[PDB]
């Protein structure tokens, strides 16, 4: 749909501006940043079926409303919907960690997705909650502060992405609010 | 005063089920042709059977096509806007096999999600049109007379109908013609097993939920089924 | 749009999948060689206002016609207009050089360029003829680096072939 | 199949388009990362028989009920049956590192594999965690190139993602 | 093919429908004005060699840039075939005078007349103008009847908006 | 509705069309048979009061049968509303002579007239053989001119043909 | 479906085989082969309209039996369904050279296409004439053979892929006849 290589030409697009080297700089950090930021995506989806299992289990860990009968998510075909809604939000972060950018999350899935949620009755707070571990414990996974699971690496600094990963997050939050 | 509050009815001619409503259910039906396209590429292929255009690119001017499909239906008068409502609601019903709690539950509050599974889900099985291929000349030719009864349905009487018009350009006039013959040879044209498949296919779909009761349109489709996979009873108006 | 990122982020989308490593590897090809297309950009800026004027009466050479009452460049206010229009084309082209792919070009100034002009009594043949001129016009150990033009040239053609 | 053919070329003909430069970017991606992707292939070509035998009983020591009669491990007539069943997944994982994508996974191997295995009463929990044992037994620059394991990592534990 | 045949006909069985008197109404007008459109077919029958002839150098004349190699027009063979392509438009609306519509026009000669011309690098400019000479090229009171021109001016300028 | 504007204007944008001059010849043989056509409305405007009495009476001559109870028949309330009924077959064949087709037929009193009449216990067999007296029931030379008759008689014994 | 990447995959699945250390070193030509397939390929797609205007030209060059009314090609829907046909060879031998085999090409045309031409009235000789004028077309166009286009390259052989385009235009010759 449209990325960090896309973006910049859009606002220049709109201003017929023909776009010389006062912000190519911005992309060649974008164009070294290459193998660092493909260094994040491959830890994030080598673990997708622990976070699945992490996430929603620990969102019935600190609130066991949901599993009551008569709540919200209690039920066998009820909590398969739940690692579906769960499992595809984290496809979609995955796109917008690759393009330098959100936009493919903005179009394929932060349309009209709030209040669908009460039209059904999802309770929105607990999507907060289960978001929220999915953004701590991504942010663990992009770096070696996990508990067990260490991959082998090359060493530096990498905040560069986790406060890109942090500001795709609550983008999804403040969707969903 | 009354504080103006004072309001008659009005004619929306439409579902009218809530503005918070009406802009959720376009997006789960989003969701259930992106379900449904997720089907057709389960194994990750753009599969040969959709086509949306010709052999010179112009599905830009398929786009012309398909959004004067999205305005058409748009513009549709007051009869065929709430007749296409409840008729979608049975076939929503016929659409799913199984007997619910739930996806009637949204299938018949919703609209365009039973339009988009009446739709989604038989674009991927293989009983549409123009994609099982008939054996011989016999086949074929019932396989033309019952289109010619979807052209009745379409066509009621003298006035020729708003829904089939199919273009609005002197470009995409022909452009609809060289479109379904390149279409028409990628049924016969992709496989030799999910074509075998069509013809178990078709009366998945006929069979089951279109001809119940009459045992002689029943072996009309497993002695003819691709005359009976054109049959098209979802009406669509097309 | 239509770059790698309009293939891949897409696909996966459409086989309802994640960002698996035949994604990752697309774009690969994009940062060998963003050197190689990221100069051509600014050679064509440089020569906006240069060579939109060489290649309006190179045109009007070969399209000398034109210039008689009821046709397409019966005045100047048309020729006024005229080098707007080789421009619009020229933006376009430029910015094929940034997004990788032929994205600014199909979604604004290639679909439906067929349903526009000789309706409004332009000649296809001369819009072809005037990019065909540009398209042979360049010398690439000279004018830009050797691994500037293959991106330049491809794209002219290529406008020739899209209206086709 | 499952490539960026299967996706650049079925795309253009489910739009019934010419292959446009979308498509002959997509699979510039292939090019520039098979140097990457093709030594990881002849590895476990290299260790067909080797890891084979090293996943069965690392799976049988925390799935060591399996020996009693009338379950899935009874006799060794099953363990000759099961080395044979880790070797047909090792088969096309070795082949989705040629194609690509997962190619030969999903067609032949993957599709309806949740229709099968407790219906022959074989518990799915020990594929998924003989799989899962190979998943992290690999060391990046040691055993192959470290531009080699992240294509044979992300397809096992998607192995795992594939039976959910 | 064209005509009120292919209208009323046609409708009745898209209807699956007798022919009514809505059908047996629309060729009463076919038969008061037949002699209003026919004796303008034999006009273009007895000058089917005398205005092919004063259509190309008519047009020649505003297109002269032809005649140089590499181009439409670079030796006398295409003028040979060129006198062939004018009277190959004029053969099919002399037919459409007989036939009432547009009958061997559209599915003969105009659908996909903008597949071919610059793809075979002829001029489309050129082509409605070669025949915008001879729309105008007529004079009703004199050359024919004053009910024979109508029916042949409105298909000429048809010809430069089927190209449309 | 039912016309030749219903067929021409509807089949142009049935094929996203210009309306070409096969839709502009098809109204013409409205225009020499309108005189034809409507001289025959004032008839039976004028006879709207003199021949639904003359019809009903000569049905129930050769259907005397209905006057028992229950049946459609068994009072005077009935026959107040079965001169109703007539009438209302014969307002709409009077407009069907202006609008030239059997346009306020179809979509207003013939379409489903076969899901209605003996569910209400009427008989058909009357309806059409009520229609049938006043099909023969005319004098072309005598009560209309020549060329009103013909559209008058054909629209009546369609009247049977559309309830078969 | 299938690169020449993976010919060498199918069959070795067949014995229940995997690609050992003897079977790809022509695969290691291969991959070291992937900048000069590069530098073949944009001399193609670069002049694909004139390939398709140079075929049939030629094609009527020495037929004028279509040329007359009456016969398979004169007319001009009929002449622009030729274009269709002319350049839906060239569409997917580019590809047949892309991913380096002709199995892409086996499936996606080379089915049922030379009964549908007897069905269409297609004659098969001058069809086999135009597909060997875009043979001698494209073999001076991966080289340095042509008349006047004279693109930017590095010297050495690439007469390994003229022996791959050559062994392509005769499948499709084969299976249009
Ligand atoms: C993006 C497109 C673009 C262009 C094409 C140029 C347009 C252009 N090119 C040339 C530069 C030129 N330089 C040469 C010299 C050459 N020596 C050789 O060995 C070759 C045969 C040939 C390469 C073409 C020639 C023939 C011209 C065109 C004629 C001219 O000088 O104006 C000049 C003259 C000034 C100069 O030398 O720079 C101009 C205005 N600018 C642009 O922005
Ligand atoms: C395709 C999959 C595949 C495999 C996994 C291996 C399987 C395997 N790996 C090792 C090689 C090994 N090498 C190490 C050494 C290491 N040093 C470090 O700094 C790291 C922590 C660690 C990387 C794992 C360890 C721990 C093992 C496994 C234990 C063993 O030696 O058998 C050995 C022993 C012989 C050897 O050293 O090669 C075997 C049979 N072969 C295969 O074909
Ligand atoms: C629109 C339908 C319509 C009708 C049918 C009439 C109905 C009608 N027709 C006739 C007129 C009639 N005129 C004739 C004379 C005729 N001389 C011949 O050479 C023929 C055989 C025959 C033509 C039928 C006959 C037989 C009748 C019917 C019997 C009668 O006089 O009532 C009369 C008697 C008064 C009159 O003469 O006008 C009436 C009420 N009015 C209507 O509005
Ligand atoms: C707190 C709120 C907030 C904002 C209001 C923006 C403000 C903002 N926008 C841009 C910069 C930009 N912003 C846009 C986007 C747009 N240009 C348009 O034509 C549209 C109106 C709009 C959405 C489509 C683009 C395309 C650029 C880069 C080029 C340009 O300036 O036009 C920049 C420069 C650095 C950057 O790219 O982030 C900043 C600070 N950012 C924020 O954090
Ligand atoms: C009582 C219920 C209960 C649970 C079910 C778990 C679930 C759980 N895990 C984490 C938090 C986390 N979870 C993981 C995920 C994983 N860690 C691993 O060792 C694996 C590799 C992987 C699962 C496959 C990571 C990396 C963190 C971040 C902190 C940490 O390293 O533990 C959090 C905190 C989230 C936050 O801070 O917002 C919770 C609630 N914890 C609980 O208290
Ligand atoms: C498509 C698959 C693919 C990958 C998985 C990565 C794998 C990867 N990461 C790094 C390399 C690196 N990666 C990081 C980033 C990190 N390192 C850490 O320890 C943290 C876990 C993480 C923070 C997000 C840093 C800081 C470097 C060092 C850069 C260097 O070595 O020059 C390098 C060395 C190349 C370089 O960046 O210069 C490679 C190949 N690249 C790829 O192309
Ligand atoms: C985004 C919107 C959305 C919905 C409204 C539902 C509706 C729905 N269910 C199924 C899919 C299914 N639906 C059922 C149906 C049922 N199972 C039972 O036991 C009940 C009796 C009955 C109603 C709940 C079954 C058994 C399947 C799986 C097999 C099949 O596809 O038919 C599918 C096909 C694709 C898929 O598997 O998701 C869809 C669109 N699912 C969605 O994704
Ligand atoms: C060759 C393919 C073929 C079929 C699959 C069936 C299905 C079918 N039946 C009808 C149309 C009809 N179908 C029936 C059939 C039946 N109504 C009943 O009460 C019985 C249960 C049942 C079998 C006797 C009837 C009575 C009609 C006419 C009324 C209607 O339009 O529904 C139509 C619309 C036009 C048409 O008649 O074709 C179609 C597609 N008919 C076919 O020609
Ligand atoms: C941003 C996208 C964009 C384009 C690709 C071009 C294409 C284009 N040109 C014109 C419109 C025009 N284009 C031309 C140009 C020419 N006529 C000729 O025969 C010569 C070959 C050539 C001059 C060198 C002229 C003269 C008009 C005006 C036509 C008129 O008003 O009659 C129009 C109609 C709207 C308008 O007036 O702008 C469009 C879309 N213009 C654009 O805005
Ligand atoms: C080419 C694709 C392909 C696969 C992916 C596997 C998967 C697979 N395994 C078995 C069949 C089997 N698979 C196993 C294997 C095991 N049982 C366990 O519980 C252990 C975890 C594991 C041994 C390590 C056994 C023991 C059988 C025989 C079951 C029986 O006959 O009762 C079958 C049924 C047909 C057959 O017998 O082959 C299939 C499809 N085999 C294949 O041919
Ligand atoms: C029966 C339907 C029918 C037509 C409507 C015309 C249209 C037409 N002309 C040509 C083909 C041609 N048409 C022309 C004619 C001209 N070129 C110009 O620029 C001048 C304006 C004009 C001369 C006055 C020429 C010169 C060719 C040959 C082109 C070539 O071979 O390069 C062709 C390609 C096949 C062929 O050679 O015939 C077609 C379909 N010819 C037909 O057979
Ligand atoms: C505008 C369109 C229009 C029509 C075409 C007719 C047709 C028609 N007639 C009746 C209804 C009727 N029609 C008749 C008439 C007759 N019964 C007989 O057997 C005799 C042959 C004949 C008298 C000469 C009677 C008696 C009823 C009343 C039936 C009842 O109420 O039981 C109805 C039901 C609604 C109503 O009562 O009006 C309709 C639609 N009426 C219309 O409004
Ligand atoms: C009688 C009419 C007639 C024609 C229309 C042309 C058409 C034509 N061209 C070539 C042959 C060719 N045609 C081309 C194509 C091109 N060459 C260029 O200079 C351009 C860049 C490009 C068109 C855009 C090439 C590269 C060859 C190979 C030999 C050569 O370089 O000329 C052949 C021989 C095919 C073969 O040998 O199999 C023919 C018949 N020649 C004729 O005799
Ligand atoms: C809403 C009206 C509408 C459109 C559609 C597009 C029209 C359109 N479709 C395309 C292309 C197109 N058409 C299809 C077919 C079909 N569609 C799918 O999303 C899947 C999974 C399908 C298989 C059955 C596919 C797969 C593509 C390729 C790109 C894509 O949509 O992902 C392309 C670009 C490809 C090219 O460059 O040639 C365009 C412009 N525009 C519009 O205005």
């Amino acid at each position: 749909m449209l990325d960090a290589f896309s973006r910049v030409v859009v606002n220049s697009d709109a201003k017929a501006a023909y776009v010389g080297g006062s912000d190519l700089q911005a992309l060649k950090s974008f164009i070294a940043d290459g193998n660092k930021r493909l260094d994040a995506v491959n830890s994030i989806v080598s673990n997708a079926s622990c976070m699945v299992s992490d996430a929603v289990s620990g969102m019935i860990c600190e609130n066991p409303g949901l599993i009551s009968p008569g709540g919200n998510c209690y039920t066998n075909r009820r909590m398969a919907a739940c690692l579906r809604d769960g499992e595809i939000i984290l496809r979609y972060v995955s796109y917008a960690l690759l393009a330098g950018d959100a936009s493919v999350l903005e179009d394929r899935c932060l349309n009209g997705l709030k209040e669908t949620y009460i039209a059904l009755g999802v309770p929105t707070n607990s999507s907060i909650r289960a978001v929220s571990i999915m953004k701590a414990q991504a942010v663990a996974f992009i770096t070696n502060t996990a508990t067990e699971r260490k991959m082998s690496f090359a060493a530096g600094d990498c905040t560069s992405l986790a406060s890109e990963v942090a500001s795709y997050f609550d983008r999804v939050g403040a969707a969903i609010s | 005063k009354f504080l103006g509050t004072l309001k008659r009815s009005k004619d929306p001619s439409g579902l009218r089920l809530g503005f918070y409503g009406r802009k959720a259910d376009d997006f789960m039906a989003r969701s259930i042709a992106m379900q449904a396209k997720a089907s057709a590429a389960g194994s990750g292929v753009y599969t040969t059977q959709c086509s949306e255009g010709a052999s010179k690119g112009m599905a830009e001017n398929a786009r012309t096509a398909s959004l004067a499909k999205q305005f058409r239906q748009a513009q549709r008068s007051a009869r065929e806007m709430s007749f296409d409502y409840y008729e979608g609601r049975k076939y929503a019903m016929k659409a799913v096999g199984h007997i619910c709690n739930y996806e009637e539950k949204i299938f018949q509050q919703y609209n365009k999600t039973a339009a988009a599974y009446v739709m989604g889900k038989q674009e991927t099985l293989l009983s549409c049109d123009r994609y099982a291929q008939p054996a011989n000349k016999a086949e074929e030719y019932i396989q033309k007379s019952v289109q010619m009864q979807m052209k009745k349905r379409s066509i009621p009487y003298g006035v020729y109908t708003t829904s089939c018009a199919d273009g609005t350009v002197k470009g995409m006039a022909e452009n609809a013609r060289v479109a379904k013959e390149s279409a028409n040879f990628r049924a016969r044209q992709m496989s030799a097993g999910a074509k075998a498949a069509a013809r178990f296919n078709a009366r998945r779909v006929a069979n089951d939920w279109h001809n119940n009761g009459c045992n002689y349109e029943e072996k009309l489709t497993s002695r003819f089924p691709a005359a009976a996979s054109s049959v098209r009873p979802t009406t669509n108006r097309y | 749009m239509k770059s790698v990122i309009t293939t891949v982020v897409s696909a996966a989308d459409a086989a309802g999948r994640f960002p698996s490593n035949s994604d990752l590897e697309s774009i690969q090809g994009n940062i060998q060689r963003s050197a190689a297309r990221l100069e051509a950009a600014e050679k064509l800026a440089g020569n906006h206002e240069a060579v939109v004027k060489e290649a309006g009466d190179a045109c009007f050479a070969k399209y000398a016609y034109l210039k008689n009452p009821g046709e397409a460049g019966e005045n100047q206010e048309k020729i006024n207009k005229c080098y707007r229009d080789v421009d619009h084309y020229m933006r376009l082209v430029n910015y094929c050089l940034v997004v990788g792919g032929t994205g600014p070009l199909d979604e604004w100034g290639i679909a439906g360029a067929r349903e526009v002009y000789r309706t409004l009594n332009l000649p296809t043949s001369a819009y072809v003829a005037s990019i065909a001129y540009t398209r042979d016009r360049l010398c690439v150990p000279r004018d830009m680096s050797a691994q500037a033009g293959v991106e330049f040239s491809a794209y002219l053609d290529y406008l020739i072939n899209a209206l086709s």
